[PDB]
């Protein structure tokens, strides 16, 4: 119940809102048990009066407050179904917010967890969990104690002995009933997780390797062992009904209580009255109409679990330590940079500005990580990267994005317009800038029918291995720094496309820094100090020319394979 | 003909696999609706004795009595009648995953390929369970919300025939209220849970791309990017949950009219300013509870209709992926009754091979090429030639309208369950789909003796890095084989080929993503086993391919060159090509 602290302290913001959405949702409750409450006496007062009690018998206050307790039931019940879901829709957006406020300055490392697929479905999945704890835990349980504690003590003024036994009751079935049930059925519960997921691995693996079941004649022995986990499956949710029915038996039969009690207790004297009269119906249909806030009660606990398992696995990604700091001072981006760096994973070379290294490692074996340490994803213990004549941790973090370009092995298509996954490296470029830059690195057929419009990535036109790699250049080209890391170009490309995107490299890379890292010898003439390593040492470097004369290492892998 | 109505009507007819469950449930919600009405005849009862006839409680223990039994057995059929409830959507889920799985396996791996496993599982598993509410709590409640609210006036017509006619007057108002707004709003909601669906799909698409976000500085630019689509969502939700809420807000003002005015008509009848409602007999105490008790219970069924508005909500998103999903045809592979004479190795013949996909959209085109017994051919090409279509057409997983012939016998007469018996394939990826190391190795046949598994062990070098792992053989690999390296476990994956003796044998890039030392292991266990038998091999590893007496250069899905390795790679064609773009890896 701790864990929820953290996301109950988001509720300052809009917590106007959402406690409306609460104080409506006890006015709607207690105008429908105080227009059964007052309709209950008015029929018992009016019916002892008689005809001969007619006269002086004021019967205009109960019709200003009939007429009151309908249209704060009708306007209420509209309003609190208005409010609080647009105060779920604001504490979600927050919720997202905050979230990945919080997940972004730890992504590289913070991030490596089992599953990465997985890991952020669930982290969606557990933002959208949170999001229910103010409809579906703290609206209902609030609202109900409320109502319980307004009835009690509005009560009690006629009767002390029969307010507290009816708000005694209703305080016990809130108090005590929603835990022993949630404790009752926490075995079923979590015998109910494991099968789930049981389920899922077996169904995952019965899906991906279903050619090689077929083949290997596996496939339906594979299947009724997954129906087996099913059948175990749905015998764990029949346990979870048999103990949801019983739930709502007993709650139909503590309101059978109340009302047995009111009818007997209060018939023996409301008050000091020997015999109430109309005072008994004012308690019997006070306890007929005063279990409709109890209902959501016992499920509001149990939804409480799901909550707070959701908000300790965010709050055990949130709640992490970023291994990066970057000081806050504003400084100038350069339009040259030298990139220098002194023995760390090590290795040490110069990378003077204006020229173009390529480091050549063997087939992912290396798996330099010198790139993502180059922009800053974790610290470098080894030694000291200096960028431009000045430590690289003393750049400020909105310097540093703007000197370093780099194009990833991993191109993410973010499911939006083609413009805007290409704002996405300048947003102050304009339309006709943008398409200049598109039409530049081979990437015509995207402007053929609303390009710019068209939606890409999740929605539709999917890009192709060589087209999505045509498109890292183009941010990195829009986005002009004096530095660009090159993760990896043409790794999976067809001969033809290779040829076609190293020259574009050469003739729009020309006054800018880069530094390519790639197990492909294509190309590397046009890069003057190569550079060739193996599990992160030197071997040698040096021109393509003098690299080949000096006969060495490099000069092997242009003989043969 | 609106979506709205159509997934309706969808998840209605799956309704009839539990109908006698809904029957059951349906007949019990009757007995709910007199069981009802006897609580408020006694209450009502008990309650004029104590009221105008001042008898005291201990005289009244036979009210009492046949109350508490009332309200018992009330509780009793509420437990009966969610338990029903329950069997009702169990085994409506049970029967739509099997018929998900059925659709699923016929399709095969070539159209379960299309989509990530991981939205395969969300279809079969989230989506049918996210239709249990509507078959447990929505429909049972839907036919208790005609058979109580019926039922009421029924009991109150005898007794007083006004207030009988101020709920009845109600009963045609509230869904009259339904056709103005009702189906406007409820299926402009139904366009709202998609976007709430979308946008779940937009954060999870910028917690996806936070790596290029960090590299581009866009990181609070994608904050504005997250509150600007949060806050377009819910103004136009806002905009339809504005009328969308007029239904539980009409239905609440109904329901306190009518409360109101039983209380205001039978108040002002016991005063004698009314003389109507009653036939000719003077308006009793209890008849004004009875029918003051049963006017909150008139209007429950349909307000607990609302409370299960998300149970409809949320099956009506799943019926539109599953009502797709079990519509959209696909083109299974045509299937036969012939079967192989011998277990000799196959020829492979082809004349204008026309493979296609199950969406019929063609993957290799014209295709003539022709593997004698015995032989081992290779094909090589860009990614995105067809030639993994190739290999999946062979195994019978992609039709085809051309000729494909097996020792001259068609692949279509050929019988899948016995033509994959003289079939191994090593393929891409190991997807090792046992539990344990052990039962990967002897998926093909589980009853091998415990020397033959040694001999698949060894071939594969399987056994040289058993020790490595902490149990051996017996070593669980759990989900996608992750206790074992890619390295590693291809090898399994060939020791899984490799255990009894096939006809036909397929590697698609069985090499590919390896590291160096388990590359050099794999290949040397599949060069001498690819002898063995009708070997055919897609590969980039152009180096090696010397020993092979069959090479097809294919494009585009067509063989554009064939011939061994000594007269195709001197003789500058497209294999040359694709020799030379080899051997600058290192
Ligand atoms: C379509 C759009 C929409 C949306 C988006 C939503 C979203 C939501 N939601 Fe909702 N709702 C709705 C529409 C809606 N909704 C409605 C319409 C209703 C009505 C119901 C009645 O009738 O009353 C409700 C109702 C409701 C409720 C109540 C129920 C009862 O009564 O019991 C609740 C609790 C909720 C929650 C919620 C949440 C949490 C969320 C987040 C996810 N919701
Ligand atoms: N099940 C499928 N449905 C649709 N297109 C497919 C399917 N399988 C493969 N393709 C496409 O067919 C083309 C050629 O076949 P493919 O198996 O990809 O060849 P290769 O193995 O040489 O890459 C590619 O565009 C591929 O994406
Ligand atoms: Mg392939």
């Amino acid at each position: 119940m701790r864990a929820l602290l953290p996301y109950l302290a988001l509720y300052k913001r809009h917590k106007w809102m959402l406690s409306l959405g609460i104080v409506l949702a006890i006015v709607t409750l207690l105008a429908s048990i105080g227009l059964l409450t007052l309709s209950g006496w008015f029929l018992s007062a009016s019916a002892v009066a008689g005809v001969a009690g007619l006269y002086s018998f004021n019967y205009m206050l109960p019709a200003a407050g009939v007429r009151g307790a309908a249209i704060t039931r009708t306007a209420g019940r509209y309003f609190e179904r208005l409010v609080s879901h647009d105060a779920t829709f604001r504490v979600l957006q927050h919720l997202r917010i905050y979230t990945f406020s919080k997940l972004l300055p730890l992504s590289p490392a913070g991030l490596a967890r089992y599953r990465q697929g997985e890991l952020l479905n669930r982290v969606v999945a557990d933002v959208d969990t949170l999001d229910h704890l103010y409809l579906r835990v703290i609206s209902p349980l609030v609202g109900a104690f409320v109502v319980i504690m307004v009835v009690t003590i509005g009560l009690s003024f006629l009767d002390f002995t029969l307010a507290f036994t009816l708000g005694g009751i209703m305080l016990l079935t809130l108090f005590l009933m929603p835990p022993l049930f949630y404790r009752a059925g926490k075995s079923t519960g979590q015998n109910l997780t494991h099968l789930r997921g049981q389920y899922r691995q077996q169904l995952t693996a019965w899906l991906q390797g279903q050619a090689e079941l077929t083949i290997f004649g596996a496939s339906d022995r594979y299947r009724t062992q997954l129906e087996n986990t099913e059948i175990q499956w749905l015998e764990a949710q029949r346990r979870q009904s048999e103990l949801t029915a019983l739930s709502q038996a007993i709650m139909l039969l503590i309101g059978a209580l109340a009302v047995i009690l009111m009818l007997w207790m209060a018939s023996g004297g409301v008050g000091g009255n020997a015999q109430p009269g109309a005072l008994i119906a004012l308690f019997v249909f006070c306890a007929l109409a005063a279990f409709e806030a109890l209902a959501p009660v016992t499920g509001a606990f149990q939804h409480l679990g799901q909550v707070i398992a959701s908000a300790v696995r965010i709050s055990d990604l949130t709640d992490q330590k970023p291994e990066v700091t970057f000081p806050d001072t504003q400084t100038r981006v350069a339009d040259r940079v030298s990139l220098t760096l002194r023995d760390v994973q090590g290795i040490s070379l110069q990378v003077n500005a204006g020229e173009h290294i390529a480091i050549l490692g063997r087939t992912g074996c290396g798996k330099s990580t010198l790139l993502q340490q180059l922009t800053r994803a974790w610290d470098p213990q080894q030694g000291e990267i200096l960028l431009n004549d000045s430590p690289i941790a003393s750049l400020n973090e909105a310097a540093l994005r703007q000197t370093i370009s780099v194009v990833p092995q991993r191109v993410h298509l973010f499911s939006a317009t083609l413009r805007d996954n290409l704002l996405l490296a300048s947003p102050g470029s304009s339309d006709e800038a943008l398409s200049e830059i598109l039409r530049r690195v081979g990437l015509e057929k995207l402007l053929e029918d609303a390009g710019l419009n068209s939606w890409l990535g999740e929605g539709g036109r999917q890009l192709s291995g060589g087209e999505l790699r045509r498109l890292a250049i183009a941010r990195a080209l829009l986005h002009d720094a004096p530095l660009v890391l090159l993760d990896e170009p043409t790794e999976g490309l067809d001969a033809t496309t290779e040829s076609q995107i190293l020259e574009l490299l050469a003739e729009m890379m020309r006054e800018k820094t880069v530094l390519m890292v790639t197990h492909r010898l294509r190309g590397l003439s046009r890069f003057q100090q190569i550079i060739v390593m193996d599990n992160g040492q030197i071997i040698e470097q040096g021109t393509h020319a003098e690299l080949l004369a000096r006969q060495g290492r490099y000069y092997q892998f242009k003989q043969g394979l | 003909k609106s979506r709205q109505k159509e997934l309706t009507r969808w998840l209605k007819q799956q309704s009839v696999i539990s109908q006698r469950w809904l029957n059951i449930s349906r007949l019990l919600g009757f007995v709910s609706g007199i069981l009802i009405i006897a609580q408020a005849w006694f209450m009502a009862r008990i309650l004029q004795h104590m009221i105008m006839e001042n008898i005291p409680r201990e005289a009244l223990l036979l009210p009492f009595t046949l109350l508490v039994l009332t309200f018992v057995l009330r509780a009793w059929v509420v437990w009966l009648r969610e338990r029903v409830g329950y069997h009702a959507g169990q085994h409506i889920r049970f029967a739509i995953r099997r018929q998900v799985l059925d659709r699923l396996q016929q399709a095969g791996p070539a159209w379960i390929q299309g989509k990530p496993a991981g939205s395969w599982a969300t279809l079969v598993l989230e989506q049918i369970d996210d239709m249990h509410d509507y078959y447990a709590r929505y429909l049972p409640q839907m036919a208790l919300a005609v058979s109580v609210p019926l039922l009421i006036v029924v009991a109150i017509f005898p007794s007083n025939w006004a207030a009988a006619l101020i709920l009845l007057g109600t009963a045609p108002l509230i869904p009259l209220f339904m056709a103005l707004v009702g189906m406007g709003a409820a299926d402009a909601n139904r366009r709202n849970f998609l976007a709430l669906a979308r946008l779940s799909g937009h954060f999870l698409d910028r917690l996806r791309g936070m790596e290029t976000l960090r590299i581009f500085g866009r990181g609070e630019a994608e904050i504005e990017s997250i509150r600007s689509a949060s806050e377009d969502f819910r103004q136009r939700t806002m905009e339809v949950l504005r009328l969308a809420f007029l239904s539980s807000g009409i239905l609440e003002f109904f329901t306190s009219l009518s409360i109101a005015l039983v209380a205001v008509y039978f108040g002002f009848s016991y005063l004698g300013e009314l003389d109507f409602g009653h036939y000719d007999t003077g308006v009793t105490l209890a008849a004004g509870f009875l029918a003051l008790i049963l006017a909150p219970e008139f209007f429950q069924p349909l307000r607990d209709l609302g409370t299960f508005y998300h149970a409809k909500a949320q099956a009506v998103g799943a019926a539109d992926s599953l009502k797709t999903f079990m519509e959209t045809p696909l083109a299974h592979p045509q299937r036969g009754e012939a079967e192989l004479a011998s277990t000799d190795p196959v020829t492979i013949e082809a004349e204008e091979l026309f493979i296609t996909s199950p969406e019929g959209k063609t993957l290799a085109g014209p295709l003539n090429f022709t593997l004698p017994a015995g032989q081992r051919a290779v094909l090589v090409g860009r990614s995105g030639s067809g030639k993994s279509s190739l290999l999946n057409a062979l195994s019978g997983f992609l039709s085809y309208q051309g000729s494909l012939r097996i020792n001259g016998i068609e692949l279509r007469d050929l019988s899948p369950e016995s033509w994959r018996k003289h079939l191994s394939w090593v393929g891409q990826n190991p997807q090792l789909p046992a539990a344990t190391l052990r039962d990967n190795v002897l998926l093909a046949r589980p009853d091998a003796s415990e020397q033959e598994l040694q001999a698949a062990l060894d071939n594969a070098w399987v056994s040289e890095f058993l020790p490595l792992l902490p149990q051996g053989v017996d070593t669980p690999v759990g989900d996608q084989a992750a206790r074992l390296s890619v390295g590693q476990a291809q090898r399994v994956a060939v020791a899984r080929a490799l255990l009894n003796p096939c006809s036909l044998l397929l590697l698609d890039e069985p090499a590919a993503s390896l590291d160096a030392h388990s590359e050099q292991r794999v290949m040397e266990a599949l060069n001498a086993a690819s002898l063995r038998q009708t070997t055919l091999m897609v590969t980039h590893q152009l180096e090696d391919l010397a020993d092979w007496d069959v090479i097809w250069v294919m494009q585009d899905g067509r063989i554009i060159e064939q011939g061994r390795y000594a007269e195709l790679s001197v003789a500058g064609g497209p294999f040359a090509t694709l020799l030379a773009h080899r051997q600058e890896e290192i």
